[PDB]
């Protein structure tokens, strides 16, 4: 009724509607899952093929941020790239000034502060993307998730996009303390395949990146062989 | 953010700027003041708008200000902005006397102030100064001068003019009664007469008035001076006696 | 960052509406008043707090800007702090340049210009406050008032905030020249008592006074109670 | 290097100056007129680096003309001198001009005047002035024969004598001098002193 | 609908309408095609003059020896983006004395485009670039919508009446990956023919530019494409 | 007009956006309270995780602005973190520029002055967070302060924030009418009890967080869950 | 409404650009025809009153020794574009000592067209309500281009802008023969400009210019000769 | 800085703010200029003589240079800024080039300045329409120009601006002839009289000779007004 038109305007209910519209943009995007296994972190993203001519590997959605951490973005991908670039900038700047690799916790805090700042200005559009960090610090694996409003918390499992609720419910049914990242691959592949609904959307390509001990704590894509076998297992798990 | 912009500097379909016209209205709601360009001097008289009895009145002036040794002004409109404008005007006069080492001729001071006002009138999107000035001073160029400034940033020289509340009645009586060769005393008397006849209340009170005159001392020194309350009382009594001294027939 | 569009334009009637809203906003603030005795000045205000749990001693409404000068505000509290800080800064600039205390009138004029700035500059609202600046200096006692429009006046006595009219009439009828400083203090306390719902106590109101040639001091509750007793 | 000097008679202020423009050893020109007219009633002899002399003199003339048309009343001589001094003093610490200026003028209500303005921007209303190596001879001879009421004949005789001495005793003696006079009628050229 | 006048105003449905208007700007362009094999990229564009006497508007362009661009949308913005891409390729060559990979240029271009969709005083670009060049991996084809997003396809088409070419490619894109230069050229020609509304294809309507792992960028001449069409 | 949308005076002199910020604070369900004692200052709030997934150690509203200063932020979490970063930058800058620890009242005044800025500059929404500052002034003894989105910092002997302002205040001033001098244990247990009497439910010492200062130990500290549990038992048995 | 200067319309077209394109419809008709010999330009002066000095109303301005320019729409906004083109062509001469090609000047003028906006990123706040013909000769031979406020241009064999656009273009397509000798080319442009013009074609009412090797604005006596030939 | 597109295109291609500037011009004092063979007269409607104005220190027809003069119509407040910049340019041209500005040059400079304002962001167009006059140096051939709020300019044999500009323009269109000496002043006075029938006490007239500008005296304007007022009645009686 005139109040839902700016980011510097509280609606009489004491809430900012522009932030909620941004968050809705994420809700419309596509699932992004992160899991904190015993020996690392596994990120997985349901990536939707818009047209069959796309090249398998197009518009990758799981990005590195620095040597020991990486992101998965859901929501408006163009904003996800801006946030990933900022996370890279923060990582390298801290590395430079203090001569130490950024504690993933500090990296997430800086990223979240940036996302929040991008709302305080009347002349900026708030980011319409939510991200998941999974760095493997000297304090161990630790998974964060930053919301388009600027809030962030450390999770043991996470999810965003269309598949929020199914993904969360399925994660809770898993004993994260007991599964190695190799088991996390299978679990996340199975979850992503369950949460997808071919009856509604077109096909999709699972894109998963492990920040584990095999990956030498360095964020990397899941090896092709393990990924394909996990895809086959996840498909078999639907019956 | 665009929707919150009033666009102060913009032409209306009539070809006239609204905010400046509203500024002239604001002047119209302010206390009255008039100027008389006499042969031997220039006289400014003003009406103190706020006249609560608890006001101190010990402060020398509320509407007339000295801008330099040779120029003074009487303010109408928003005195808050008038303070800034007089501060600027004094600064401009001193800037001329520094660069050239001599008094800044009145017309130039008026024009510089008006160029300050026109800036707000034309660009930047800020509200114009809602003020209007009467300037009294003396030059080697032209001797005694009286000028009037609109908040439009426009000005003109006047043998006798008025600003503020009830402007036009005083203007008309000045048209009817002002004459060349009006001397010091005659100018003072005429100003008092026209004002009181323009006032809602006769037998005015010195506490509700201000009279200043920029004349020339015998030794060629422009002497500005604002009358003390007792001098106002003397003039008020003399005028309230001389008005019936003419109206008797 | 354009933010260069006066949000306080001229209404078709010539009135500056937003300044009028600011004047109302002070009109709904707690009352304050000031009187100038023939040999000193006095300012006081009501300091009634929403709860007992609020430590009344942790904040003062009467604040002195220079040892000669003190101010009282009515309307929004946060704005008065801005204005006090800026006025202190200007007083210290004056003292740096000339090694003398700033005259009351000059401090008032500079604070008034600060007030005015926000009524023309874009992207900001005028201060929801009016100030009573009490000072005593080389040319006698002085009490000045400043309002969100940036205009200032010299009063013999004045008030503002909640209950303006009753306090104003009370002062007008009860004020007189040659009033001593103590008479002025009693008169101010009585004026506060007039409209002060509840009962006055040293922990409910705040008083500041400047003696002859001396420093502006804010009365402590231990002695205001002696005055009102 | 330039020589310039002035002289205030009863109703006139003469200014003379050498008219030789040089580079190092070559008199590229001997007709270089250096005494400017600021107004119908002003002269401004200048001495200093030729580029700075010309640029500063033109700048000051621009400002004088701007004042004239905008107000309708021309700058009085004293105000023109003070404005020159102000501009020169402000440039002094930022991008100094190396020009020495002698300003003469006539104003109906004040009479002839002659101002001394140094490249350091020191201004003084002098009775007689001179700049450059010819300054010594010019000043001594003027002092010897100067009076406060000289007829233009006497003033021009004095300037001729000063020119002859400056030629005779300087090593950089320039051969050609120009003489310009300001009176009630206005700034003007009096005579050209061809030597060659 | 009031969530529509400024870029920085999200719509309550999670949509950004000014950006969608920009993305619609592309649809008024002419059919810009592009189809990729593992070694080659072929950008073909349909040329529509604004009159019998007046000539058409150029739409294919060279960015450096190994990158080309086919723009759709308003040309005033295609020119600025092409100049920017050329400048970046030149700067990278200057610093590292090597060719800038396609992917990184494309991502910088998408960042440049997105930056405009986030600030109040700026507007989206309204030109959809279909970048095709070379990397160490071989050939690559991208598409940059004014929204700031970018995609990678074995083949694609944009612009008015680009659905017919898109629908031909979707039949034949399975073959491009292993296709030779000539077969890609043939597929580009046919995919254009599918765009022409019953007109016999001729060299005078479309220009074909090809880049290859061994060939620099080049726009095929008017006569050779005509001769090829005569088959 | 626009005055409902931006911080300019309403026709009756109210700034509606600031009020809406206050409503935002009272939103979010959380409520918190602080009790200043003779020897300590205790500040307590409730935190609740809805998921097994969310790590409980990553969610908290107690912030160590300085080893000797704390701050309990009530309101929107992102704004609470922004204000917290700003205050941490100020505390370090004050200690650097002036050579001694920043006093509690100075922190409260600075936060309030910063908040006032949003309330005057039209295009800056006031932070939706009420921040309670606790610390033991080196000379004034224990301190407690409360800054609001408007900018009215005032010092409170005891105070509440969040959805249950009034209930907490009423209970606290009922229990404090006598102007008591609370011991440490008594202070912290009064705070916990006033929270109980507002929630109308018990709590397992896990959905609650407490932060305390002591003259014998000025460091702003967060109580162990076992200490919270011992305080709960002590409340139970009297 | 307070739509921004840079606001896209729902069909993808900038509003202000469309409103500017409308502004050329009100401008004087200006017509040019390319040929092997050179290029010809013409434009109705629109001399409102006899007092106005005809010669002082210039609508064909030289950009450089080989690049004419016919202006239509807001002739105030056209001056600026031609001054920019003049400085650009001279810079190119300075920086290479050779004439700037015509297509590059056109592209130089057009690259200025869309710079408008708000926010201190560009001083211009509004599009140029001017569409130009650029008639030049360079290494490619005679060439004729034209532009519009959409910051776009394209080479053409004959074009007519301003109010008469549609009629002049129809008559041009019906008659532009591609064998035209310069003599025929200029009579065709003048005959078209005659019918479009409400006032009778007089030496003073029209402005003709031949690019050929070097730009030449026809003097009134020269115009009378071709009006007679017509 | 404040950037806002005050001047913008209306859905039918018009610049509304420029046209409103033109209307602001319509409301200004009438002005007339009549280029003759040897002189260029200017005139304006009001000489500031409403029985109390002290008009000693300001003339409406203003010198930009001893070479050049200017008459302005429309807002008086903007005229001062435009005239100051024109004077500054007249001097800066002499500095940059020894030659004084030719009339067309300064006219073009003013025109471009006005256009810049109609297109620069965050600034109001000048509401002016100037008449400019002068003798191009070394030519002794008079020159008459005008600019209009749009920023477009052109020369004229004669012209008028301000209120009733049209009526004066028709008078000139029917009554103009190649005048000289006093005849040019006669035509200018008649042209102004068409609209300001209260002749004499209202007109302010100046004439440009090759040697500069000089403004007629009250007695002189009155003499011309009386001459026309007698000869027109005589001609009307003779014809009728």
């Amino acid at each position: 009724t005139g109040y839902d038109l700016s980011v510097t305007t509280f609606s009489p209910d004491g809430r900012v509607f522009q932030i909620e519209y941004a968050a809705k943009a994420v809700d419309n995007s596509g699932t992004a899952v992160g899991i904190k296994c015993k020996d690392g972190i596994v990120l997985g993203v349901e990536k939707l093929i818009q047209s069959k001519m796309m090249l398998p590997g197009s518009n990758r959605r799981i990005h590195s941020v620095h040597r020991h951490s990486g992101m998965a973005v859901a929501g408006l991908a163009a904003d996800g790239r801006q946030i990933v670039a900022r996370a890279k900038s923060e990582a390298t700047n801290y590395e430079s000034v203090y001569g130490e690799a950024v504690p993933v916790k500090e990296l997430a805090d800086r990223v979240a502060s940036y996302v929040h700042l991008c709302t305080l200005y009347w002349w900026l559009r708030p980011f319409g993307c939510g991200v998941i960090l999974g760095g493997y610090d000297r304090d161990g694996p630790q998974l964060y998730m930053v919301e388009p409003s600027g809030i962030s918390y450390r999770y043991f499992g996470a999810a965003i996009g269309k598949g929020k609720q199914a993904a969360k419910t399925e994660i809770e049914k898993l004993k994260l303390s007991e599964m190695t990242c190799r088991e996390g691959i299978i679990e996340v592949a199975k979850i992503i395949y369950k949460v997808h609904d071919e009856a509604k959307d077109k096909a999709f390509e699972l894109e998963m990146s492990w920040i584990c001990d095999e990956s030498k704590r360095e964020h990397q894509k899941v090896p092709d062989n393990l990924l394909q076998e996990a895809k086959a297992a996840a498909t078999a798990a639907l019956e | 953010s665009r929707r919150y912009d009033s666009r102060t500097t913009i032409f209306s379909p009539e070809g006239r700027l609204y905010q400046v016209e509203y500024a002239m209205e604001a002047i119209g709601n302010a206390g009255s003041a008039i100027g008389i360009l006499a042969k031997d001097g220039v006289v400014l008289i003003g009406e103190k708008k706020v006249t609560s009895k608890l006001l101190q009145t010990s402060t020398s002036t509320e509407k007339m200000y000295k801008i330099d040794d040779h120029v003074a002004c009487a303010v109408a409109g928003i005195m808050s902005d008038a303070n800034i404008l007089i501060n600027t005007a004094r600064v401009q006069a001193q800037r001329y006397t520094f660069s050239y080492q001599e008094p800044m001729p009145v017309e130039q001071l008026v024009q510089s102030l008006c160029d300050t006002k026109q800036g707000y009138t034309q660009f930047g999107g800020l509200r114009p100064f809602g003020v209007s000035f009467l300037f009294a001073g003396w030059d080697k160029n032209y001797g005694f001068q009286l000028y009037m400034s609109d908040p439009s940033g426009n000005y003109g020289g006047w043998k006798a003019t008025a600003i503020g509340a009830n402007n036009q009645a005083a203007q008309s009586m000045l048209k009817q009664d002002y004459k060349d060769d009006v001397t010091r005393e005659d100018a003072v008397k005429l100003a008092l007469k026209v004002l009181s006849k323009t006032m809602d209340s006769t037998s005015l009170t010195s506490e509700k008035l201000e009279l200043a005159e920029v004349y020339l001392l015998p030794s060629g020194k422009v002497k500005y001076q604002v009358h003390s309350p007792e001098s106002l009382n003397r003039l008020l009594t003399e005028s309230g006696l001389t008005q019936p001294a003419a109206e008797t027939s | 960052s354009q933010y260069s569009f006066s949000l306080t334009t001229f209404s078709p009637s010539g009135k500056l509406v937003q300044i009028e809203h600011a004047l109302t906003a002070v009109g709904s603030g707690q009352t304050s008043l000031g009187i100038k005795a023939a040999n000193g000045v006095v300012i006081a205000t009501e300091k009634k707090l929403p709860s007992i749990l609020v430590d009344e001693a942790s904040v003062q409404k009467i604040q002195l800007l220079t040892p000669n000068i003190g101010v009282v505000y009515s309307g929004m509290g946060p704005d008065s702090r801005v204005l006090v800080r800026k006025s202190r800064k200007q007083a210290e600039q004056y003292y740096k340049l000339y090694k003398e205390p700033i005259p009351v009138t000059q401090l008032v004029r500079e604070t008034a210009a600060v007030m005015q700035e926000f009524t023309q500059s874009g992207g900001v609202r005028p201060f929801g406050v009016s100030l009573l600046i009490a000072g005593f200096d080389e040319n006698g006692p002085q009490l000045y008032q400043v309002d969100p429009s940036g205009s200032y006046f010299s009063w013999k006595a004045s008030a503002m905030g909640k209950n303006v009219s009753n306090a104003k009439t009370f002062l007008e009828k009860r004020y007189t020249d040659d009033m001593e400083l103590d008479d002025a203090v009693h008169t101010a306390i009585l004026t506060l008592k007039e409209g002060f719902e509840g009962q006055i106590s040293g922990k409910n109101i705040e008083i500041g006074i400047i003696g002859t040639d001396k420093k502006f001091r804010v009365l402590t509750p231990a002695e205001i109670d002696d005055y009102l007793g | 290097m330039e020589c310039v000097f002035g002289l205030v008679g009863n109703g006139f202020a003469i200014i003379a100056a050498d008219t030789s423009a040089v580079n190092s050893i070559l008199v590229h020109k001997t007709n270089e007129d250096k005494i400017m007219k600021l107004d119908s009633h002003k002269l401004m002899g200048a001495s200093g680096e030729a580029g700075d002399r010309v640029q500063f003199t033109e700048f000051v003339q621009k400002n004088v003309s701007l004042y004239q048309f905008r107000n309708g009343i021309p700058l009085t001589t004293a105000a023109a001198a003070n404005f020159t001094r102000g501009e020169l003093a402000t440039a002094l610490r930022k991008n100094p001009y190396s020009v020495n200026i002698i300003l003469a003028g006539f104003d109906q209500d004040t009479g002839p005047s002659l101002y001394f303005i140094d490249y350091i921007a020191t201004l003084h209303k002098v009775d007689k002035a001179a700049f450059g190596y010819g300054s010594y001879f010019a000043l001594a001879m003027m002092d010897r024969h100067y009076r406060s009421d000289m007829s233009v004949d006497e003033a021009i005789k004095l300037v001729d004598e000063c020119i002859a001495e400056i030629r005779t005793r300087l090593v950089v003696a320039p051969p050609n001098f120009v003489i310009k006079i300001v009176d009630k009628d206005g700034a003007r050229e009096f005579a050209w002193r061809q030597s060659i | 609908n009031q969530y529509d006048t400024d870029v920085t105003t999200w719509s309550p449905a999670g949509r950004l309408f000014q950006v969608e208007y920009a993305m619609e700007a592309v649809k008024q362009g002419s059919a810009a095609i592009g189809l990729r094999s593992k070694t080659h990229v072929v950008l073909a564009c349909v040329n529509k003059a604004q009159s019998e006497l007046s000539s058409h508007q150029r739409k294919i362009f060279k960015v450096d020896d190994h990158i080309g661009v086919a723009i759709a949308g308003l040309t005033a913005d295609g020119r600025v983006l092409s100049r920017y891409m050329r400048s970046e390729c030149i700067n990278y060559g200057f610093t590292y004395e090597s060719s800038l990979p396609v992917g990184r240029l494309v991502v910088q271009l998408a960042d440049k485009a997105q930056v405009c969709t986030q600030r109040s005083w700026k507007r989206p670009y309204g030109v959809g670039l279909l970048v095709g060049g070379l990397d160490e991996s071989g050939a690559h084809l991208y598409y940059n919508c004014p929204s700031g997003n970018y995609f990678e396809y074995q083949a694609f088409a944009i612009g008015s009446r680009s659905q017919a070419a898109k629908t031909y490619l979707e039949r034949k894109f399975d073959t491009f990956d292993g296709a030779t230069r000539d077969e890609l050229i043939k597929h580009a020609l046919f995919s254009i023919k599918e765009t022409l509304q019953g007109e016999k294809l001729t060299s005078s309507v479309c220009t074909i530019s090809v880049v290859g792992v061994g060939e620099p960028f080049q726009t095929l001449d008017q006569q050779m494409v005509q001769d090829l069409i005569n088959s | 007009g626009y005055d409902r949308h931006i911080t300019i005076f309403s026709p009756e002199g109210r700034l509606f956006q600031v009020e809406y910020a206050f409503k935002a604070v009272k939103s979010g369900g959380v409520t918190s309270i602080a009790v200043r004692g003779k020897d300590s200052v205790c500040v307590v709030t409730q935190k609740k995780v809805p998921d097994k997934l969310l790590d409980q150690t990553s969610v908290s509203h107690l912030f160590k602005i300085t080893k000797f200063l704390g701050l309990l932020a009530t309101g929107m979490t992102a704004d609470a973190r922004n204000l917290v970063q700003q205050a941490r930058n100020e505390a370090a800058e004050f200690r650097h520029k002036y050579g001694y620890e920043m006093p509690v009242d100075a922190l409260a005044r600075w936060i309030a002055d910063k908040s006032q800025v949003y309330t005057q500059h039209a295009y800056m929404r006031p932070l939706g967070v009420v921040a309670i500052v606790i610390g033991i002034d080196e000379e004034n003894g224990p301190q407690l302060f409360k800054c609001d989105p408007a900018g009215h910092f005032y010092g409170h002997k005891a105070t509440s924030a969040g959805s249950k302002d009034q209930e907490a205040i009423n209970f606290l001033e009922k229990k404090m009418k006598n102007d008591p001098a609370f011991s440490y244990e008594e202070t912290v247990q009064t705070a916990i009890s006033a929270l109980q009497s507002v929630l109308q439910e018990d709590f397992k010492a896990t959905e609650i967080e407490v932060g305390v200062v002591q003259v014998a130990n000025p460091v702003f500290r967060s109580l162990t869950t076992e200490e919270i549990d011992e305080h709960l038992t002590a409340i139970s048995e009297r | 409404y307070d739509r921004g200067v840079n606001t896209f319309s729902p069909e993808g077209r900038l509003f202000q650009v469309e409103y500017a394109i409308e502004a050329i419809k009100l401008g004087s008709t200006a017509i040019g025809i390319k040929t092997k010999e050179g290029v010809v330009l013409a434009v109705e002066k629109r001399i409102t009153s006899p007092l106005l000095e005809p010669s002082s109303v210039e609508k064909i301005m030289e950009i450089d020794d080989h690049i004419g320019c016919a202006m239509s729409g807001l002739i105030a906004d056209a001056r600026t574009l031609v001054e920019h083109a003049r400085v650009e062509t001279q810079n190119h001469r300075f920086s290479y000592g050779e004439p700037m090609t015509v297509e590059s000047t056109t592209q130089a003028l057009c690259d200025l067209a869309l710079r408008f906006g708000e926010g201190d990123e560009e001083s211009m706040s509004r599009p140029f309500g001017v569409s130009l013909l650029i008639a030049g000769h360079d290494e490619n031979g005679p060439s004729l281009y034209y532009t519009d406020p959409s910051g776009t241009f394209w080479q053409c064999s004959a074009k007519a802008i301003g109010s008469g656009s549609e009629g002049a273009d129809s008559s041009l397509q019906e008659q532009f023969r591609k064998d035209l000798s310069f003599q025929e080319a200029e009579t065709i442009a003048l005959s078209i400009l005659k019918q479009v013009m409400e006032e009778k074609l007089t030496p003073n009412n029209v402005d003709i210019a031949k690019v050929s090797p070097t730009y030449h604005l026809y003097s009134p006596s020269e115009v009378e000769a071709v009006i007679g030939r017509l | 800085r404040y950037d806002r597109a005050i001047t913008v295109f209306s859905p039918d291609g018009h610049l509304f703010q420029v046209e409103y500037a033109l209307e602001a011009v319509r409301k200004g004092n009438a002005a007339v200029g009549v280029r003759g063979t040897d002189t260029v007269v200017l005139g304006v409607e009001k000489k500031s003589a409403a029985k109390l104005q002290d008009s000693r220190s300001v003339r409406k027809i203003v010198n930009l240079d001893n070479h050049i003069a200017l008459a302005c119509a429309g807002l008086k407040a903007d005229a001062r800024v435009l005239i100051n910049k024109a004077r500054i340019e007249c001097q800066s041209h002499k500095l940059t080039l020894e030659d004084p500005v030719t009339v067309e040059y300064i006219t073009r400079y003013i025109a471009g300045l006005q256009q810049k304002y109609t297109q620069s962001g965050g600034v109001r167009p000048f509401g002016l329409s100037t008449l400019i006059v002068g003798f191009d140096p070394y030519t002794d051939v008079p020159a008459l120009y005008q600019t209009d709020p749009s920023g477009t300019f052109s020369a004229w044999k004669a012209n008028a601006t301000g209120r009733n500009s049209n009526s004066i323009r028709e008078f000139l269109e029917k009554n103009y002839k190649e005048t000289s000496g006093q005849e040019t002043v006669k035509l200018a006075i008649r042209a102004l009289l068409e609209v300001v029938e209260s002749g004499g006490k209202n007109l302010e007239v100046a004439v440009m000779r090759k040697e500069g500008l000089h403004q007629l005296e009250e007695s002189e304007i009155d003499a011309i007004v009386a001459e026309i007022e007698a000869e027109k009645a005589a001609a009307e009686a003779a014809k009728k």
